[PDB]
């Protein structure tokens, strides 16, 4: 807490004192006030660096060389100081216990002055005059792991201010773009193994997102290694429904830039299929049809047996959200011409799971769909419908030799017929 | 073939297309590979393991556990080394569970290994795994560093330290963690000599780290390397990491240093604790932040009870007193909740004295606070401080405070001020408790929360299997025998409790005489739940009724409430009947 | 009164104290009972005088045994849960559970209500479902609960003079006569007289207003007091709407709204309220607090 000294208006003062008078400033308002504590004291010093900052962010553009050689320093300098104080405990929040939409995030208690501090930053980077060259000095890795960890917060605005300026960092300085990308494996990296708490998700995946819709280069091995360790390991986390837009705008965007990276992703994402969670199975659907919108034929044959196998899974599921879902697939046009290409293997595998819940469902919605699904089966081909029927009702007298030939030899081959008449001194217990 | 047989089982279930049969068959593998017998087990293992890699991360965890326990199938420590390839690529996987389920697997059998096992087969797998251009790789090597250490030559262990070493430099976060974590066990299996040379370096570099992360996880460590450390060494070797680490900017780090403040205060030594430890006790108890204060609440008393008796009282009073006061009244729940209950045990170790000077009015503050949880935690602990002062001069310091607090909005609060009343009843003496106690008690039967009037029957219990039977007999019958006639059905059960309660100390011939009666009165009530509780309160009262009431009194309305239409109560009033065995 | 079944049930209630779930094939044959048991009874069951009136407890365990700790115990108090416990609250099987195993024991001491999130599509869309094949890996135990559910009876009357019900009124019902005639046991309708029946809300607008829920119809005081004055009832009581002291006034002793449930979602910090009625059938209020709380989705 210091008394600032008087000061006079920048464009009022000649431009040879103009840079004087703003590195003077930029230490005056270096200093920093509590506003957790005591707002009410230091009034007059609140008000006055408030004026002092809404003068600042006017200047900005609004002169010639407002930004040089020796501000570059000053303005960093005051940015750094400001936002690079330690972040709070989440003592109310409970370390976001509660879900972020339930939970009230903490809004900066000063957000005012950081706001036009956030907003006095971009005007910085934006600025014509500003140089990357000269900035590359001083702005360092340092600067930029600072700026990434403070993507923890839980104000939207300030997250929302930070991928702003990160994305403008990344996009002037070509010389950080690495160690940043590396930096961002890290933080998902601790995020997904270690913590499994975090906010600023989303504001990276947008991040990630005009990073790779900027990917004009043939994919390189660490970002193919990257999409299938980083992003695809994502869904793993409960809180997939908070970012999943920007996941699954991120995974169609790998998959346009280059169509051979499709078959492991969908293998990856059926392994990653949630069992116990419903909102999970119906994003994972989502996910599903947006990539099968864009898959190549050729692409799209090598993995429909376990996809359309995942796919009669679920719909048997007597959740009526998920059952909507499975059976809107008929809608898209494409799905469509997928299956009249691939009727011949297609239909074995949806034919007995459509014909099983055919009544079992409460909803009426469902059924319906279920009907329509059943129809539009037997409009495509007859001949085929009439197959998968015989051998539905064939399979239907078959499961019971089946289970009963298939559970009997396991149980025998595995200890009945080995472990206790072979090496029986060996066998314990 | 005979190994061929089982093998062909388990690609079956692993072809199957449920998941649950394979993962019974991975979780029943163990008596599949008794039979197998070790010319087959070990044949089967290599090839079939690194087959069933391939397959869900659950499945992968069942394995691990398996193999964990199968020191008993492979020969011995002759074969004990085939299990490594296996294990290797377990641990070596991306998920987290499967990993430490891999490493902590590994240390278990690291153990049953041979020296010689050990250094041709074991360090190079380690080796190898530090050596690994992925990150779960170098975690999972992290942990095997100490086991393997005493046993392997001096060539080994300097190899040893130096990977080691390497992978505490890393450029990963994670890997960085993961060393500094196992830091301490690494210290505590290396000898003194070679902790001075290499640990103190691999140290400093960590709690210097930029990342708030591994510094907290450094100053955790730390206090292993001062207990190994001599005392003397110590003044030039971790302090400065001990003041820069509690002079740190990160919250988190004054925190982690905070809650093992006690152990650091054990290891260092007591003469050095004061010297270097009370400044900054000072500062981290009056920091800027409310967990750091809450921790160091935890500890003030931990901390002056390690101190020195020698000058402790002088260091209490003259240093920590004066922030105790100042923490008093801060305005934070968390950090007067945790001092509350700290406070109340530091009464003896202050001077006799001391306590009614200082510890009294910062307790009838804390007492009279309208923060809920500072109260609470006052009274459950207020058993303690009876002791340090006189009963005439405690009673007079806080009956005050207690005849405020006992009509508290808050149950929990009444609730621990009648589990202490006993203790009061027993110290004042019967005519103290009859004077001004009496009233008190009454008004806690009355009360609307049940768990209230629980507490005031068990209370009632604890004062009259000391205050003596005739004494509850002439003064608390006459005053209970008139909470009957109540209004309220709720508060009948409450008379009805207490009866089935005090019958057990007033005996049979008193049960007779006056609150049988008065039971047999009740019994008539229209109420369900009244009819119902009584059938409870005879059976309980019929071993102590004598056998000429029961069959003369008790059996004949038993037999009227057996006829009664409500079903529940025909039927306790039949359960009755058959305990007491009248018919 | 099996020997063996009244013993089963006193364990399966122990075991519930101590927050552990029932076996699978043990809750099937409990729901079977209850069932069963409430099969018999029709639209509004007659309630004793002296009972103690709950609001919604919604499905958390920890603040329901406190509930029971600061009235009596079950066999010792009448209670009359008349609220949503199935869904937006954690260890909800336990709650319902513990909730269907003490109707089942002393069926005349305590009756509950079904409520608006008794229905199949709201009970898997707020939470429920997940945590149910969570907890046993099945839906056998979802569809047992939720048929249990569509056997609940929607309204009691207590004494002839206290109409207690979920929910509030719906313009299609005039008189106890139209609940009477009409079928509890079915599914909720998406539009209908149940649907308005456990989704109204009192509002000061007046007249049969519309809720912000499209489900609902909010009805007005002069609604409500004709209601009373022809049906006789003194007061009528409701849990469905959230209130921050736990109990309101809401149409100048007209009708009155009781929430049981303190702390809702972890940031209202609502205390919760209980009515109670003594053998003159008069009410009182009394508060407390909730009581100190204490692998992936693709792994199996
Ligand atoms: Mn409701
Ligand atoms: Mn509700």
């Amino acid at each position: 807490p210091f008394q600032p000294v008087v000061l006079l208006h920048i464009r009022d003062v000649p431009p040879a004192d103009q840079e004087k008078l703003f590195i003077q400033k930029l230490r005056q308002c270096c200093v920093l006030f509590d506003f957790v504590s005591d707002p009410l004291s230091d009034l007059k010093w609140k008000e006055v660096k408030r004026a002092a900052l809404s003068e600042m962010v006017e200047y900005i553009t609004h002169n010639r060389n407002v930004i040089t050689e020796p501000i570059y320093p000053e303005v960093v300098h005051m940015f750094a100081v400001n936002m690079f104080r330690t972040l709070p405990p989440s003592s109310n929040p409970t370390g976001a216990e509660f879900d972020p939409e339930e939970d009230e995030p903490t809004l900066e208690a000063a957000w005012p002055h950081l706001q036009l501090v956030y907003e006095f930053f971009l005007r910085f980077l934006e600025s014509p005059d500003f140089q990357p060259n000269i900035a590359k000095k001083y702005i360092d890795q340092k600067f930029v792991l600072q700026l990434l960890e403070l993507f923890d917060s839980e104000d939207p605005r300030e997250r929302d201010f930070l991928k702003t300026t990160l994305h403008r960092i990344y996009g002037k300085f070509l010389g950080l773009r690495a160690y940043i990308r590396k930096q961002i494996n890290n933080i998902f990296y601790r995020f997904i193994y270690e913590t499994e708490h975090h906010n600023g998700i989303a504001e990276l995946l947008e991040i990630l997102g005009s990073i790779i819709n900027g990917f004009a280069l043939p994919l390189k091995e660490e970002h193919k290694i990257f999409l299938l360790k980083v992003l695809l390991p994502l869904h793993k986390v409960k809180s997939l429904s908070v970012y999943h837009p920007q996941l699954a705008y991120c995974v169609v965007q790998f998959l346009e830039k280059d169509s051979t990276l499709t078959e492991p992703v969908v293998m990856a994402l059926l392994k990653y299929w949630p069992k116990t969670h419903s909102p999970k199975e119906v994003m994972f659907l989502n996910e599903l049809e947006e990539i099968l919108d864009v898959i190549e034929p050729s692409e799209f044959v090598k993995i429909m047996e376990p996809l359309f196998r995942q796919l009669a899974k679920c719909v048997s599921s007597p959740h009526f959200q998920v059952a909507e879902r499975a059976l809107y697939y008929w809608n898209n046009e494409y799905i469509m011409s997928l299956i009249s290409d691939n009727a011949a293997k297609i239909l074995p595998i949806m034919f007995p799971s459509l014909y099983r819940n055919s009544k079992t469902h409460w909803n009426k919605t469902i059924h319906g769909l279920i009907y329509n699904a059943l129809k539009l089966f037997m409009e495509m081909n007859q001949k085929l419908f009439d197959d998968c029927t015989q051998q539905f009702k064939a399979e239907k007298l078959k499961e019971k030799l089946k289970m009963k030939e298939r559970e009997e030899a396991w149980v025998k081959i595995e200890n009945l017929a080995k472990a206790n008449p072979q090496y029986t001194v060996y066998s314990q217990a | 073939d005979d190994s061929l047989y089982p093998i062909a089982v388990l690609i079956d279930e692993l072809r199957n297309e449920d998941v649950q049969l394979r993962l019974n068959s991975i979780k029943k593998l163990s008596t599949i590979a008794l039979a197998l017998g070790v010319e087959r087990t070990r044949s089967e293992l290599l090839p079939f393991l690194t087959d069933t890699i391939y397959d869900e991360d659950e499945v992968l965890l069942a394995l691990a556990e398996q193999l964990g326990t199968f020191t008993t199938l492979v020969g011995g420590p002759e074969y004990v080394h085939c299990l490594l390839p296996p294990l290797e690529s377990l641990a070596t996987v991306e998920e987290t569970v499967v990993r430490d389920k891999a490493v902590e697997s590994l240390r278990a059998i690291s153990h049953e290994h041979s020296p010689s096992d050990l250094e041709a087969h074991f360090v190079p797998l380690v080796k190898r795994l530090a050596g690994g251009d992925w990150f779960t790789s170098r975690t999972s090597a992290c942990g095997l560093f100490s086991v393997c250490y005493p046993r392997v030559s001096s060539a080994v262990k300097a190899e040893l330290r130096q990977y080691f070493r390497n992978l505490c430099s890393d450029d990963t976060p994670m890997v960085r963690r993961a060393a500094a974590s196992k830091l301490g066990e690494f210290a505590k299996v290396l000898e003194l000599d070679n902790v001075k040379s290499e640990i103190i370096p691999m140290f400093s570099n960590l709690a210097s780290d930029e990342q708030d992360s591994v510094r907290l996880l450094a100053v955790e460590a730390c206090v292993n390397i001062a207990q190994l450390l001599p005392q003397e060494d110590l003044e030039a070797l971790v302090m400065p990491t001990l003041r820069q680490a509690a002079e740190d900017k990160s919250w988190r780090v004054r925190y982690m240093v905070a809650d093992k403040f006690t152990e650091l205060q054990k290891a260092v030594g007591p003469e050095i604790t004061k010297t270097d430890l009370v400044p900054a006790f000072q500062n981290l108890m009056k920091d800027c932040e409310a967990e750091v204060r809450a921790a160091a609440s935890h500890k003030v008393k931990e901390f002056c009870e390690n101190l020195s008796a020698d000058c402790r009282e002088n260091v209490i009073m003259s240093q920590i007193l004066p922030c105790i006061k100042e923490l008093v009244s801060d305005a934070n729940q968390h950090v007067k909740s945790a001092l509350a209950s700290v406070i109340m045990g530091l009464s003896p170790i202050l001077g006799k004295d001391n306590t009614i000077e200082h510890l009294l009015p910062l307790f009838l503050a804390q007492l009279k606070d309208e923060c809920p949880e500072v109260r609470l935690n006052i009274i459950s602990n207020l058993d303690c401080v009876n002791e340090v002062i006189g009963i005439r001069q405690l009673s007079q310091s806080l009956l005050p405070a207690i005849v405020e607090l006992a009509e508290d909005a808050k149950w929990r609060v009444r609730l621990a001020i009648i589990e202490y009343m006993p203790l009061l009843a027993g110290q004042l003496g019967v005519e103290f408790f009859d004077e001004k106690l009496n009233s008190l008690c009454m008004a806690w039967l009355v009360d609307h929360v049940y768990a209230i009037r629980e507490a005031a029957t068990s209370n009632l219990k604890k004062l009259v299997e000391k205050f003596g039977k005739e004494w509850a007999h002439a003064t608390i019958i006459p005053k209970v025998l008139a909470m009957s006639g109540d209004p309220n059905y709720l508060h009948r059960m409450t008379t009805l409790f207490c009866i089935n309660v005090l019958s057990e100390v007033c005996g049979q011939d008193i049960t007779t005489k006056h609150m049988l009666p008065t039971v047999l009165r009740m019994a008539g009530d229209p109420v369900a739940n009244v009819r119902f509780n009584v059938a409870k309160s005879l059976q309980k009262i019929g071993p102590i009724l004598d056998n000429s009431t029961l069959q003369s009194e008790v059996k004949p309305i038993l037999e009227k409430l057996t006829q009664d239409q409500d079903v529940d109560v025909k039927y306790f009033a039949q359960e009755a009947l058959t305990v007491l065995s009248l018919a | 009164d099996e020997k063996v079944f009244t013993k089963e049930l006193d364990q399966w209630i122990e075991q519930l104290n101590e927050c552990k779930q029932l076996s699978e094939s043990q809750v099937k044959s409990l729901c079977e009972k209850a069932k069963e048991i409430l099969t018999k009874e029709s639209n509004v069951q007659e309630v004793r005088c002296p009972v103690t009136v709950c609001g919604d407890v919604h499905g958390q365990f920890h603040d329901l045994m406190e509930l029971f700790r600061i009235g009596g115990k079950s066999p010792d108090t009448n209670y009359l849960f008349m609220g949503d416990y199935v869904d937006r609250g954690y260890y909800s099987v336990e709650t319902v559970t513990l909730l269907v195993a003490l109707k089942v024991r002393y069926r005349e001491r305590i009756t509950i209500l079904r409520g608006n999130h008794e229905s199949r599509q709201i009970t898997q869309v707020y939470g429920f479902y997940d945590e149910c094949l969570r907890k046993y890996g099945n839906a056998n135990v979802w569809k047992y609960f939720t048929d249990l559910f569509d056997y609940l009876p929607l309204t009691a009357l207590v004494d002839g003079q206290i109409f207690c019900l979920h929910g509030g009124l719906s313009p299609s019902i005039d008189t106890l006569d139209h609940i009477r005639a009409l079928d509890r046991l079915q599914e909720v309708p998406h539009e209908g007289p149940m649907c308005d029946l456990l989704w109204s809300d009192p509002d000061d607008r007046g007249g049969w207003g519309i809720s912000p829920r499209g489900a609902g119809y909010t009805f007005g005081q002069d609604i409500s007091e004709t209601f009373n004055h022809a049906n006789g009832l003194t007061l009528v009581s409701r849990a469905h709407q959230l209130v921050m002291e736990g109990y309101n006034w809401c149409h100048d002793r007209n009708v009155v709204t009781i929430f049981s449930a303190p702390n809702y979602c972890y940031r209202c910090g609502n205390q919760a309220a209980i009515m109670e009625l003594d053998d003159t059938l008069k009410y009182s209020f009394l508060q407390f607090d909730p009581a100190p709380r204490r692998t992936p989705d693709y792994f199996l």
